[PDB]
């Protein structure tokens, strides 16, 4: 389940990125983009999505896995999520409001993870 | 009730609105106002039988569900000439041609 | 107040104004180009159908009561149709 | 610009009544204004389903997708039942123009590969190949709706 602890920093930058990512809002209409990622629908309500999506994974489980220590680096970290947007595009169309927010995401997550890697 | 009509003589056909209530002879009134033959000049029909100044047309056999606005029923005209009343004659609509190939 | 409108084979149809100015093309023959207008193209088995399409149009715009399908015989539309485009209704 | 579902999350139960002659097809309008088929009504017909507050509907011909009106009007949106009382859609025929009328019924009676082989006006082509279609309804009925915000 839970892994031996990584150094601290580590942890704490984990932590300022996905937190910098979820918070993200429309800078024009103020909505917060991963709303609809934070937690998977049920298996009973988007059963297509299991049957499609071979590994399912949302913030609520990237966050479980940063504060049990599954990530061993900021890229392990990345992996995961670039594999949330990436099955939200696999499963939604281009041009959807759910595909859209999935690409935004990504490289809100980029540009969060090299401001707090500059950071001292 | 409205019932929804073609008057009918010759090569004339009025279409027109009337109540259930109304009566034949207040079907003349309007045929008057509209061919200039006063109601004593005119005989109208419900098919073969004459019609009778006093009755409905309720009472005639016209109804609002065999007298609708895409599907008039149909009253015949006769003017009287001179003495005597013409035979009915309602003259037929033209026939449509043969279903073009493409439509069969 | 009735117009009459007259079919290529001569069947004179007495409809009310208000009905045949359903057509903004006959709204147009009754302003110049009497209270009578002829159509040398629309033969009567058409013409008797167009009034028919008036009377049903006044009936049923603007009314809660259901609405039936205007009927077309296969055998009358293409005619049926030329006359709508002609007439603009 | 786009016509579409809010995401309510309040339920609402409303009944279809078809009062058409037509074979009626319902189409949800999902949260991304795309049109989604939902089972068909058989004239004479009615059923109760469950939808929710927001929630934007269109009723179509289920063969040809012509037009038909719900409650008189082109969109339907249910809102917060009161008293236990579905809200009723009732789907009906609009008066379609004579012209309108007369290209449903030739398109009834003609494939359109052979369209161009009627006795008529070019500009009739047009009109019959111009079929019903819900997109390019829903096109017209977003700018239709800019005015009622
Ligand atoms: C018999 C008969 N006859 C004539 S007609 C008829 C009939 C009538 C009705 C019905 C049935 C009973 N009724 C209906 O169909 C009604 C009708 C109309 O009102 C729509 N609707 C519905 O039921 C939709 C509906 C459901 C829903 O519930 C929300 C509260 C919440 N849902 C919204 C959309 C979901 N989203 C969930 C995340 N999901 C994704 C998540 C992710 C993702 C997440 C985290 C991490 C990574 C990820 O990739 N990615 N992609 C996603 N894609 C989609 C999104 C969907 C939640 N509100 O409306 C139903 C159909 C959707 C039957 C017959
Ligand atoms: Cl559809």
């Amino acid at each position: 389940e839970k892994l031996s602890p990584n150094p601290p920093n580590l942890t704490k930058k984990m932590k300022k990125i996905v937190d910098a990512v979820i918070k993200y809002k429309d800078s024009s209409s103020g909505r917060q983009l991963s709303e609809v990622f934070i937690q998977l629908p049920s298996r009973k309500e988007l059963p297509e999505y299991y049957e499609l999506i071979r590994k399912p994974v949302d913030f609520k489980k990237i966050k479980e896995r940063i504060r049990n220590h599954k990530y061993r680096s900021l890229n392990d970290l990345e992996k995961d999520v670039m594999l949330l947007c990436q099955n939200a595009q696999t499963f939604n169309l281009e041009g959807s409001l759910i595909y859209e927010d999935s690409i935004v995401l990504q490289s809100v997550f980029t540009s969060v993870r090299q401001k707090i890697e500059k950071e001292d | 009730m409205d019932v929804f009509l073609m008057i009918r003589r010759h090569k004339t056909t009025i279409f027109t609105d009337a109540k259930e209530s109304s009566t034949v002879f207040e079907l003349k009134r309007i045929v008057e106002g509209i061919l200039k033959r006063p109601p004593d000049e005119q005989r109208l029909y419900k098919d073969d039988q004459l019609l009778d100044d006093g009755k409905t047309l309720g009472e005639c056999g016209f109804t609002s569900q065999t007298a609708r606005p895409q599907a008039p029923a149909t009253v015949g005209l006769a003017f009287r000439a001179d003495d005597t009343f013409e035979a009915l004659c309602i003259e037929p609509f033209s026939s449509p041609p043969e279903l073009p190939d493409v439509m069969k | 107040m009735y117009v009459k409108l007259i079919s290529s084979d001569g069947h004179e149809f007495i409809v009310k104004r208000e009905h045949a100015l359903t057509s903004g093309t006959i709204k147009a023959m009754l302003s110049g180009p009497t209270n009578e207008v002829n159509f040398r193209e629309i033969p009567s088995h058409v013409l008797s159908k167009v009034c028919m399409y008036f009377t049903y149009k006044v009936r049923y715009t603007n009314s809660s009561t259901e609405i039936p399908e205007f009927p077309i015989a296969p055998e009358i539309a293409l005619e049926l149709l030329m006359a709508a485009n002609f007439l603009d209704c | 610009p786009v016509l579409r579902s809010v995401n309510s999350r309040e339920p609402s139960q409303v009944i279809f009544c078809n009062r058409s002659p037509r074979v009626v097809l319902p189409v949800w309008l999902n949260f991304d204004g795309e049109p989604q088929p939902y089972p068909t009504l058989p004239p004479g017909t009615g059923r109760r389903i469950h939808s929710y507050r927001g929630h934007l509907w269109l009723f179509r011909d289920a063969g040809t997708h012509d037009g038909l009106l719900v409650n008189q009007t082109e969109l339907f949106v249910p809102s917060l039942n009161v008293d236990g009382q579905p809200i009723f859609a009732n789907i009906t025929l609009p008066v379609y123009t004579l012209k309108e009328r007369c290209l449903q019924v030739v398109r009834s009676l003609v494939k359109p590969e052979n369209y161009r082989r009627l006795d008529i006006v070019r500009s009739l082509y047009e009109d019959l190949e111009d079929h019903p279609n819900v997109q390019k309804d829903l096109e017209r009925l977003t700018q239709e709706r800019i005015a009622h915000q």
